[PDB]
RNA sequence: GGCCGGGAACUCAAAGGAGACUGCCAGUGAUAAACUGGAGGAAGGUGGGGAUGACGUCAAGUCAUCAUGGCCCUUACGACCAGGGCUACACACGUGCUACAAUGGCGCAUACAAAGAGAAGCGACCUCGCGAGAGCAAGCGGACCUCAUAAAGUGCGUCGUAGUCCGGAUUGGAGUCUGCAACUCGACUCCAUGAAGUCGGAAUCGCUAGUAAUCGUGGAUCAGAAUGCCACGGUGAAUACGU
């Protein structure tokens, strides 16, 4: 069949680490993979007032950025699928696997 | 040409000219001319007596002029006599649909009085 | 905020959770076309006997640390003041000051 | 207000109205429900509507049908 | 053979492919007169060739997306200049002095807090 | 300004003809960033004008300008508590700019049917030495001559 | 028809790198620091825009976000409830929106964007209604589906300087939706009515370039309620002799 992995994070160095790890663990268990593809980043913005009373100018502006990567595995086997399902990653990455 | 008790212009297109009646707008004008069977861009000075009579027949299907005025006046008088909130607004001369009266309201109040 | 306003909010959310399904049923009855035309009257007359506080539109979003009824943000559950405090201390992952 | 819903009325008011009409005579009936439509079976009665401080008595007639009870008890004082 | 150029302006990107012979222009599967119905836009797209006498010697196949009318026209002009330089490599001096080699780095300024626009302030009163 | 040197912006030439003067005329005529409308108006007016005089549009335009270009103007000075009108010479770019501004201002004040018609009538009157533009030029020269003692 | 087999070249997406420093040439200058011109180059001298606010001043603002010394009330200055008010109206001031028209109003039909939001959410195709909407129902936790059709522009007709085929306050009658519930006091639709106003006295405000002016688009709060606030692109000027 074909396996798909989608990875989300707030920090790009962390996301690159996780991606490299998955690619290597797939390549050592005998499968073909199509390299990670960078996808559009999401920028969410907020704007608040910074005084406890009247003053109406004098605001602050904040952002959150969301980084996203996609990896495709074309020809899997039982050993590889177990190898993926038996892997752990950092405490700030979100992983979705689709069959 | 006399239509409903009044004289309508002669150098105007028909759809504009028929609007001079108290009770007829652009939508009703278009509808009437469609029922009569005449183009909307024909001057009233290029019509015939039979065509004008057809238009009179069309216009006769609505409520216009004195009858309409009496209807509206009775509608207002009913509230004024009943004495509800809207009636009191009517017989004091202030807005009836809940608008602000701290400023503005000059169409119901008239120019300022020092 | 006073200590009784928060109590009002807790009571509201509780009752709204309790009576959720009954109201949806009655409202589907009243909305549905081709009804007996007396079942409609009955459902309308019964929907107003339930407690007023059981409607989801009697609830007010408040700050989870102070109780402020103004300046609420939905992504965070907090008001502008406490959002800024936590952001500068470093307690909101991924958030930082922006320019462009 | 949508016609597919019909008018609105309060249940306690409706029950009191039925009792009064079927039993005949009645002294003024006190009501805080200013949001209720006036139905044809109310004609002839005296309903006292709240306005904030007092109860204003209204003697219902036949031209009031389809009004809300609150329109016959104004809420502000101006001279 | 083909010669290629990329052009950019305000928010627009243009791909230009040029070949030899029988001067004819096609843009987004249409003709110049069908696409640009403004004499200014047409003159802009035509300028570099009138400058270097090759109006009736090259076929042009163009694509463009983003922006409006003027932005697209300018992007096309820049792309043509680049493709021509690739083709010959000795027209660079003349095109430079004309001024078509530079990229125009003008963008829309952002809106700012407390103003009504980028630079426009509300109305002030002393009393 | 106080400590500045400002260079000259470049202006594209007109598409139909090839003159920068006509481009500046279009610019002075435009409103709200609508260059197409201004170009339509100017081209139509010059078309209807070329006939009335049997010469090229450019020649008609130049002859119209040469009767409205000014030479001397008056500035205001106040150092002794009183206002004095001091005559000064005008330089070429300002000559052209003032002529164009006055022509358009006079045109907008007429009472014909279309803006192109008003513009064409004004240009013809100027070539014949009549109209508000020439009146304005004469008034400026009169004021400058009446104050020659303060040169 | 990127529809299909394919291609990895080009747009574009997003990670590592290169580049701009008075570095090179000529003139002036205290055998200086610097200044004024020129070459190459996408860009030249702080390339353009943000963030970044010294010691202090005004007993400046906020005990009603919160925290806190002192005073004050405890069958009440503390609880709970249904109705009303914060929306009043002789009048004065600040900030805005729409206009007073032919560089325009109305009818037909046709190019070209950017940035965002979405599970008690965003709601296609189809049918019914003149319309606001209603019924049935796919897809999507999204470079894939939906919101979602840019408008000013261009082409062809008509109006002909009139308080108008300009403007759209006010008021009558009939409806739709959210919501236990729209009298006081909601938004939107349809037929009808068609006010002031023809460019504004003494004063007075913003703006030096992709700026002013002008045209449309999105989001936060939010059951419903923007002409306000925070963001995005299109067309695109005039002028700076001088202190």
């Amino acid at each position: 069949q074909r396996i798909r992995i989608r990875l989300k994070a707030f920090d790009h160095r962390l996301i690159d680490q996780a991606t490299a790890e998955i690619v290597e663990t797939a390549k050592r268990t005998g499968a073909q993979v199509r390299g990670p593809i960078p996808l559009p980043t999401r920028k969410e913005r907020f704007t608040v007032l910074i005084s406890p009373h009247v003053n109406k100018d004098a605001r602050d502006q904040y952002e959150i950025r969301t980084h996203l990567r996609l990896v495709d595995i074309v020809e899997p086997t039982e050993k590889t699928v177990d190898a993926l399902m038996r892997l752990d990653l950092a405490a700030g990455v979100d992983v979705q696997i689709s069959l | 040409a006399r239509i409903a008790g009044i004289n309508i212009p002669d150098h105007k297109h028909a759809v504009i000219a028929l609007t001079s009646i108290y009770g007829v707008g652009k939508t009703r004008s278009k509808a009437i001319l469609a029922a009569a069977g005449i183009a909307e861009d024909v001057k009233i000075s290029e019509l015939s007596e039979g065509q004008i009579d057809t238009l009179r027949d069309e216009v006769a299907k609505f409520v216009v002029e004195g009858d309409l005025r009496r209807e509206i006046s009775m509608s207002i008088k009913r509230l004024m006599d009943l004495g509800c909130y809207r009636g009191l607004r009517h017989r004091r001369g202030l807005p009836v649909r809940g608008q602000r009266t701290k400023t503005n309201a000059r169409t119901r109040k008239g120019p300022r009085k020092p | 905020a006073k200590q009784s306003m928060k109590a009002r909010e807790v009571k509201r959310v509780a009752l709204a959770d309790k009576y959720f399904a009954k109201r949806a049923e009655l409202k589907a009855i009243i909305s549905d076309v081709n009804a007996s035309d007396e079942d409609r009257w009955n459902a309308v007359l019964k929907l107003q006997t339930l407690p007023r506080d059981s409607s989801p539109s009697r609830q007010r979003n408040r700050c989870r640390q102070t109780g402020r009824p103004h300046g609420f943000l939905r992504k965070f559950g907090l008001s502008r003041i406490k959002v800024r405090e936590a952001a500068m201390r470093g307690e909101i992952p991924g958030l930082k000051k922006a320019s462009w | 207000r949508s016609l597919k819903k019909g008018p609105f009325i309060d249940l306690h008011l409706l029950k009191k109205v039925e009792k009064a009409v079927e039993s005949g005579d009645k002294k003024p009936l006190r009501t805080w429900s200013r949001r209720s439509t006036i139905f044809p079976n109310m004609i002839g009665l005296t309903i006292a509507v709240h306005n904030g401080r007092q109860h204003v008595p209204v003697f219902v007639t036949d031209e009031m049908v389809g009004h809300k009870l609150g329109e016959f008890a104004p809420t502000r004082t101006y001279r | 053979n083909q010669y290629y150029g990329t052009g950019r302006r305000k928010s627009s990107a243009a791909r230009v492919f040029i070949k030899p012979g029988n001067g004819k222009i096609v843009i987004n599967q249409r003709s110049l007169e069908q696409y640009f119905g403004r004499e200014t836009a047409r003159m802009v797209v035509r300028q570099p060739l009138e400058l270097v006498d090759m109006v009736e010697k090259l076929d042009l196949y163009i694509t463009v997306k983003g922006g409006g009318i003027s932005g697209q026209a300018g992007a096309i002009r820049h792309g043509i200049t680049r493709a021509l330089m690739e083709y010959d490599e000795s027209l660079r001096s003349e095109l430079r002095k004309a001024g078509f080699v530079t990229r125009d780095a003008r963008q829309v300024e952002r809106k700012k807090v407390g103003l009504r626009k980028a630079r426009r302030r509300p109305q002030f009163s002393k009393r | 300004p106080r400590r500045r040197v400002i260079g000259q912006r470049k202006i594209l030439p007109d598409p139909k003809f090839g003159s920068e003067l006509l481009a500046k005329f279009v610019n002075i005529l435009m409103v709200d960033g609508k260059k197409s409308t201004a170009e339509s108006i100017v081209y139509s007016a010059l078309e209807t004008l070329a006939q009335r005089s049997g010469k090229s549009e450019l020649e008609a335009f130049e002859v119209a300008l040469e009767n409205v270009r000014p030479t001397v103007e008056v500035k205001s000075r106040r150092v002794g508590g009183s206002t004095y009108q001091v005559p000064v010479e005008v330089r070429p770019v300002r000559r052209n700019a003032l002529a164009m501004r006055w022509i358009v201002e006079a045109a907008r004040k007429r009472g014909d049917k279309s803006m192109a018609l008003r513009l064409a009538n004004e240009l013809s009157d100027a070539a014949e030495n009549k109209g508000t533009a020439v009146k304005k030029r004469e008034d400026v020269h009169r004021m400058a001559e009446a104050n020659k003692a303060f040169a």
